[PDB]
């Protein structure tokens, strides 16, 4: 089969910088008669199907900004994004449609590097409806931060928790290039009522020092 | 422009057969190749095969040839992907797309629309609808002119749930987190939205949770605590 090897696997670049993504095919995808390359570039944004950016190695599809450019021929191809903008965050895929089976590159994840932004930290006690059943979830929200690295630790009456919380992180925002993160501490109602102080301790490059948000039950 | 609309998300037990439908708008298969592409977690995009319904011919990749069959219903211009002997490893987003190849006869339709994707989950666990709990705003969730509130969508299976706010009227500031698989085998996610802290006494906020695999629809008012 024609194997497409994409480079790089991941990329972080500031707004206004040029991003370069490369694809190498194990066999030529060039049709000798018309000298057309049967090669395409796709962009996949979170929650959406891949969207065609470039066909025939270098033909830009309608609605695609002129910052997007495709080049190369035969076995070596490149996708160049000039003047990166926040909405360019996506996974980019090369594709060959010369010979069956159709094959795709493995994907290049593009991250936007913006200025460090500290999270706004918010905390939410369990709802009484949830407490009307035997469970209690405490949610710590780290909103709109960059970079992605953040550490969240739960303390209950100053005792560090392990194994009873779970984190989820959004994809990078397509407008402000930030992340958000939720940490959920799950306890039985019985255990929740034994303790008073529930604390989320947040450490992040954008904070003057470890910040902690808590509440008294 | 032609549009592809696929059937809804689905959970199927191991060893069962699975059918994903792909309705092609425009009333005709014309000379299109309907291809199917799998997106499994951590394996990018893989082409499974394609059918040219006008010629009654299909082709496959070696990986899927022995357990996939493609069909088309010409009375409804709907193409179907059929997976046999499903395994946990087949849990994936499945896309249909108008994608042809030079070596097969494209009709010139190498590029076409993609469908929206169909999440197929392969599991013995039974379908369970969400509990939806409010994440009430308070002094602990405001930062000056900015207040955060949300909904905790818990104890559901399978993915996905969809969350909108005020029936789609509120989009700015919305963050819906990826679901996480809990120790229970069930999924949980939260959806949060940041709004002006001054609106908290004036504006009503409703999270609209849709879980189609269980046909559960829940609208929960989120009030200040």
């Amino acid at each position: 089969d024609i194997v497409l090897t994409q480079s790089p696997d991941s990329l972080a670049a500031s707004l206004g910088e040029r991003a370069t993504i490369s694809c190498k095919s194990s066999h030529s995808v060039l049709y000798s008669s018309n000298n057309k390359d049967f090669f395409a570039w796709y962009q996949q944004k979170p929650g959406q199907p891949p969207k065609l950016l470039i066909s025939w190695a270098s033909t830009r599809e309608s609605g695609v900004p002129v910052r997007f450019n495709g080049g190369g021929s035969g076995t070596h191809f490149t996708l160049t994004i000039s003047s990166l903008q926040a909405e360019d965050v996506a996974v980019y895929y090369c594709q060959q449609y010369f010979s069956s089976p159709i094959t795709f590159g493995q994907g290049t994840r593009l991250e936007i590097k913006r200025t460090v932004a500290a999270p706004s930290v918010f905390i939410f006690p369990p709802s009484d409806e949830q407490l009307k059943s035997g469970t209690a979830s405490v949610v710590c929200l780290l909103n709109n931060f960059y970079p992605r690295e953040a550490k969240v630790q739960w303390k209950v009456d100053n005792a560090l928790q392990s194994g009873n919380s779970q984190e989820s992180v959004t994809e990078q925002d397509s407008k402000d290039s930030t992340y958000s993160l939720s940490s959920t501490l799950t306890l039985s109602k019985a255990d929740y009522e034994k303790h008073k102080v529930y604390a989320c301790e947040v450490t992040h490059q954008g904070l003057s020092s470890p910040v902690t948000k808590s509440f008294n039950r | 422009q032609v549009q592809l609309v696929q059937s809804g998300a689905e959970v199927k037990k191991p060893g069962s057969s699975v059918k994903v439908a792909c309705k092609v708008s425009g009333g005709t298969f014309s000379s299109y190749t309907i291809s199917w592409v799998r997106q499994a977690p951590g394996q990018g995009l893989e082409w499974m095969g394609g059918i040219i319904p006008s010629f009654g011919v299909g082709h496959y990749s070696q990986k899927f040839r022995d357990r996939v069959t493609l069909t088309a219903d010409k009375s409804t211009t709907t193409a179907f992907l059929e997976l046999s002997s499903v395994r946990s490893e087949d849990t994936a987003l499945y896309y249909c797309a108008i994608l042809g190849t030079f070596n097969w006869k494209s009709g010139g339709n190498y590029f076409g629309p993609w469908g929206q994707g169909t999440l197929v989950t392969v599991s013995s666990a039974s379908t369970k609808g969400p509990s939806v709990f409010p994440l009430a705003p308070s002094s602990k969730s405001t930062s000056g002119g900015t207040a955060a509130l949300g909904c905790l969508v818990k104890d559901y299976f399978p993915e996905p749930v969809t969350v909108s706010w005020n029936s789609g009227a509120l989009t700015s500031g919305v963050h819906t987190f990826p679901a996480v698989l809990q120790s229970s085998g069930l999924y949980s996610l939260s959806s949060v939205v940041t709004v002006p802290s001054s609106s908290l006494g004036t504006q009503t906020y409703i999270c609209n949770v849709n879980h189609k695999p269980s046909n559960t629809k829940v609208d929960k008012k989120v009030e200040p605590k």
